[PDB]
């Protein structure tokens, strides 16, 4: 197990360092889109630096060894992290859906400055939703055993309050992932009449790398937020292991984005210099 | 009766290759032999001047070696301090399409041109305090792609309707014509002392040109394809002259031959611009490639590279002190090199 | 003084912006087929920059290379055009731009003109094009004429590509042309940006 | 037609009255020349950073 | 000093159906990197595309009128190029040039047509008739 786990470590690590090194040493790379791009690598970078390792220490210990204080602070970090993770990806999303809906006011719509404070905006959201709730004890639930995991340093936990259950994961996960359906199906609408106006190959390859992106993110990530809106009306269905199970998958998310949305000729170009 | 001129043409054409064969005693290659390598030229960016939104299409520096003018498509003269990289002048265009643009050895005006046919003269100094058109030059037939002041009242053009001019800037008017090329000039260089100047053209031929009697003294061919950028060597004795046959050559006035060939099997891309160093043994190229070469002048072995740009490099400039670099490029900044 | 360097140099850095506000939303393009003559049009709020290079020489390689980034170049053609042989030499001069270097990654939007002309002379053109004995369409005779003349263009077309640019053929009544410029420009961005995500 | 014809021989009668002088002489020229003001070459000859306006002032 | 040239040779008088072999030598540049043509002036026209080889030999293009009729063919080793014409028709009667493509190691050749374009040979004459 300790094993698998640093290879997801390795993986996740090195891969968002090329990619911040390429779009950082490259002229060409330094686009308006890749500030987007950035963003996102840099949250998988610190998912894969601080979030993982301290999760695979306790799945191999199971028991906490580093007090409650830094419980409270990697418990923050995670979550922060990956909200900036999904909001940086439906915002990729809404950036294609202005390029292809209004192709020529896109020039106008999207400046550098926007950009910078859409990502702005974006780890603001994410602030707002991990550190201050986490960090004031908004959270924490009334219950017994809830308590006596919050009264012990080897306890460190996630069992929260439905209310907040459920706001953290709407906000983190569902409206984000219902803007990606909505802008990826136009996308591939606009992408079938561009295709028809032009000649099934290429409808196949649209269809592809459109699946690729949506699947893997949901395929990552949507049985552990699924399973953590159910931990809460009910909490004797999904035991424990499941759930860390599709934690770690979410976290395995991190290592894919790299191959997702820089596989483009510049970036390959840039890793193979680089390297 | 028309044999006559025919058997002239013959004889005079028989007796100049004659002369020339009889002048060929060594080659540039012997008489340098002995001499040192350059070495490994490895210059650097100090500076990128960033601002124009378009390629760039032509730079000229200012005998003051800080102040520099660029022009690219997008309509704007841009006139720069390169010591601190600030805009001293950002200066609208009428006519978006500029190939060429010219800094006078006074400082006070600039001048530019383009697909307008058009040699527009702009002043800097101003009681009123803001940069005006002081002149249009009008009378060419096709696109202005070089222009040089020869002082605050005369600049010299070519144009692609295959003639050059000089003009008279108080007065508008078009004082020498010089006709003998049959291509698209694409650009002239003066000779220091602005008696001479020469001009390179579409036909792979370089004509040497008198200011004053306006006539033809010289022509050079040896090129296989168009000549895109010609530049004095620093003692007016020689030139050299940049090809789309992915070549450069430097050809002596007084030997009346070419000197030298600068080319190399993996360079197949076309020299867009050329200039040398302030002592004439650096020779520099920019391409298509997107890259500069440097070569030896003397030994014709490459020196040097500047990889610094993802497009077209369309421009260089040497510092009358020589202490700097300029290129421009497709990519739409301006670099300087060290 | 290097304050009102500074100063100078902040006044023309606002110009400047508001400079590239203006002209990353208008379009340029290339008609083809005193140097320069412009014509500026908008639709539908787009505004568009259509330059028409008469005033030059006939010798073409060197300024053409100016329009390596318009958004178009819009090529007309006299289709039915001591009569000389005009359709080849049309046809030569597309492929020479479609193959050239600085030009590959631009589209052609090909207008096909004198369609009247053509519809009263098939009633002349099998002397040359003799596979127009052969081809068939994808009266009849102009229909044929017609399309067999974009077929040529089409070909040269499909046969260098390979993704980066396309041609957008019409048979030309000024408003519709316009907008067929307008659509097309639209349909070439959208298609650059489909690319670059992989989706085209 | 023999205007033209006529151009072209005094073209010529031009580019055939010039005094010519010797490769070997053009080279040495050229030489000399480049091997003379090498001193005063900064690309060529690299520059303390000290007195080199696009490094430190 | 070293020029572009190209020099036709071969044109002369013939009857209609006959046949001529028209070659042209060229000096200056190196054959094997350009691509070249065979344009045409007929009297009272401009000057006609009529024929291109590219480089090696392998892609060759014709003007429909002569498609059938007219052979290209490029002796890279002799710097030679060569136009076999078969069955002549009185409509071949022109002065008939080699023209270069302007750069080399390119497929786009611009101005081979124009009036006064540098690469190009004096001419020949075909005069097909009785
Ligand atoms: C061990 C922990 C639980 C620290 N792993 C963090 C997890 O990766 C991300 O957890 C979340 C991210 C966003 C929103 C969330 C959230 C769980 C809840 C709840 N109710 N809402």
């Amino acid at each position: 197990m300790s094993l698998l786990m640093a290879l997801v470590v390795l993986l996740i690590v090195a891969g968002n360092v090329l990619v911040i090194a390429a779009i950082g040493s490259t002229q060409r790379l330094q686009t308006l889109t890749n500030l987007f791009i950035t963003s996102l690598a840099c949250a998988d970078l610190v998912v894969g630096l601080l979030v993982v390792p301290f999760g695979a220490t306790l799945v191999v210990r199971g028991t906490w060894l580093w007090g409650s204080f830094l419980c409270e602070l990697w418990t923050s970090l995670d979550v922060l992290c990956v909200t900036a993770s999904i909001e940086t990806l439906c915002v990729i999303a809404i950036d294609r859906y202005l390029a292809i809906t209004s192709p020529f006011r896109y020039q106008s719509l999207m400046t550098r400055a926007r950009a910078k404070v859409i990502i702005c905006t974006v780890w603001a959201i994410s602030a707002l939703v991990s550190f201050l709730p986490i960090m004031m004890h908004w959270w924490r639930d009334e219950d017994p055993q809830a308590l006596k995991c919050y009264q012990d340093p080897g306890c460190c936990d996630f069992v929260t309050n439905r209310a907040y259950a459920i706001a953290s994961s709407i906000i983190s996960f569902y409206i984000p992932l219902l803007i990606m359906i909505f802008v990826y199906l136009r996308v591939y609408r606009e992408a079938k009449e561009q295709i028809r106006k032009i000649d099934r190959f290429r409808e196949h390859k649209a269809l592809k790398t459109l699946g690729i992106i949506m699947g893997v993110f949901t395929l990552c990530w949507l049985p552990f937020f699924l399973v953590n809106i159910v931990n809460v009306f009910n909490r004797d269905l999904v035991p424990d292991w499941l759930f860390v199970f599709f934690n770690w998958l979410g976290y395995a998310n991190s290592a894919f984005n790299p191959i997702i949305y820089c596989r483009s000729p510049d970036f390959r170009k840039a890793f193979k210099r680089l390297l | 009766e028309l044999d006559q001129l025919r058997q002239e043409a013959e004889q005079l054409k028989n007796q100049i290759r004659d002369a020339r064969k009889a002048c060929a005693d060594a080659t540039l290659s012997q008489i340098t032999n002995n001499i040192d390598p350059v070495g490994r030229i490895q210059m650097r960016t100090r500076r990128t001047l960033r601002g124009h939104l378009a390629k760039i299409y032509a730079m000229h520096w200012g005998t003051d070696s800080r102040l520099l003018v660029s022009a690219s498509q997008d309509g704007k003269l841009i006139i720069w301090d390169s010591y601190t990289t600030n805009k001293v002048h950002a200066i609208p265009l009428r006519s978006s399409w500029v190939m060429t643009c010219a800094y006078a050895p006074s400082g006070n005006y600039v001048a530019c041109g383009g697909l307008d046919n058009i040699c527009s003269i702009y002043n800097l100094k101003t009681r009123e305090g803001n940069v005006r058109v002081s002149r249009e030059l009008a009378g060419h037939t096709g696109y202005l792609s070089c222009c040089r002041f020869l002082d605050d009242n005369q600049i010299v053009t070519s144009s692609g309707d295959t003639t050059c001019a000089l003009w008279d800037i108080e007065t508008g008017q078009q004082t020498t014509t010089f006709t003998g090329h049959t291509g698209d000039v694409m650009s002239l260089s003066l000779a220091p002392d602005t008696r001479l100047f020469v001009s390179g053209a579409c036909d792979a031929s370089a004509k040497l040109w008198d200011v004053r009697e306006g006539m033809c003294r010289q022509t050079f061919t040896g090129h296989e394809s168009d000549i895109n950028a010609i530049c004095f060597f620093p003692n007016g004795n020689a030139f050299a002259t940049g090809s789309d046959d992915a070549t450069c050559r430097l050809f002596d006035l007084r030997a009346d031959q070419e000197l030298m060939t600068y080319s190399h099997d993996n360079i197949i891309c076309g020299i867009t611009s050329v200039s040398f160093s302030k002592s004439g043994r650096l020779l520099l190229a920019g391409y298509d490639d997107f890259n500069c070469n440097v070569w030896d002048a003397l030994k014709a072995d490459r020196a040097g590279v500047l990889a610094g740009h993802d497009n077209r490099v369309s421009c260089l400039g040497v510092t009358d002190d020589g202490m700097a670099v300029a290129t421009g490029s497709w990519d739409s900044f301006l670099k300087i090199w060290n | 003084e290097e304050k009102g360097q500074r100063e100078a140099n902040k006044k023309i850095e606002k110009q400047l912006q508001k400079d590239k506000q203006v002209y990353r939303a208008t379009h340029r393009l290339l008609l083809l087929g005193s140097g320069i003559f412009e014509t500026k049009f908008q639709v539908d709020k787009v505004n568009f920059h259509m330059f028409d290079v008469g005033g030059q020489r006939d010798e073409r390689r060197k300024w053409i290379q100016c329009f390596n980034d318009v958004t178009a170049i819009i090529f007309v053609v006299a289709s039915s055009s001591n009569q000389t042989n005009r359709l080849q030499e049309a046809l030569n001069l597309f492929k020479s731009i479609w193959n050239n270097r600085w030009l590959r990654t631009i589209s052609v939007i090909l207008f096909l003109n004198k369609q009247d002309l053509l519809a009263e002379k098939v009633l002349k053109i099998e002397d040359y094009f003799p596979e127009f004995a052969r081809y068939t369409t994808p009266d009849p005779r102009v229909t044929r004429a017609k399309y067999f003349i974009r077929d040529e263009f089409l070909r040269i077309s499909t046969a260098s590509g390979d993704g980066r640019h396309y041609c957008y053929p019409h048979f030309t009544v000024d408003t519709e042309n316009i907008r067929r410029v307008f659509n097309d420009c639209r349909d070439i961005i959208q298609r650059m940006h489909l690319r670059q995500y992989e989706l085209l | 037609s023999i205007a033209q014809a006529r151009k072209l021989v005094e073209q010529l009668k031009m580019e055939a009255n010039i005094d010519r002088i010797k490769v070997s002489k053009a080279a040495a020229d050229l030489m000399a020349y480049c091997e003379a003001h090498a001193k005063e070459d900064p690309l060529l000859t690299p520059v303390p950073a000290s007195e080199n306006p696009f490094r430190e002032k | 000093a070293a020029q572009v040239q190209l020099q036709e040779s071969g044109g002369g008088l013939v009857q209609p159906g006959g046949s001529l072999r028209l070659s042209c030598a060229a000096s200056g540049f190196t054959f094997s990197n350009y691509k070249m043509n065979w344009v045409r002036q007929a009297p009272g026209k401009g000057l006609e595309w009529v024929s291109d080889i590219s480089q090696s030999g392998a892609s060759i293009s014709y003007t429909g009128s002569v498609k059938g009729r007219f052979t290209i063919s490029r002796d890279n080793a002799k710097n030679t190029l060569y136009l076999q014409m078969n069955s002549l028709k009185p409509e071949d009667t022109a002065v008939y040039y080699c023209a270069r493509c302007p750069a080399p190691f390119t497929r786009d050749c611009f101005d081979v047509t124009s009036t006064t374009y540098a690469y190009r040979g004096q001419g020949t004459q075909v005069t097909v008739s009785s």
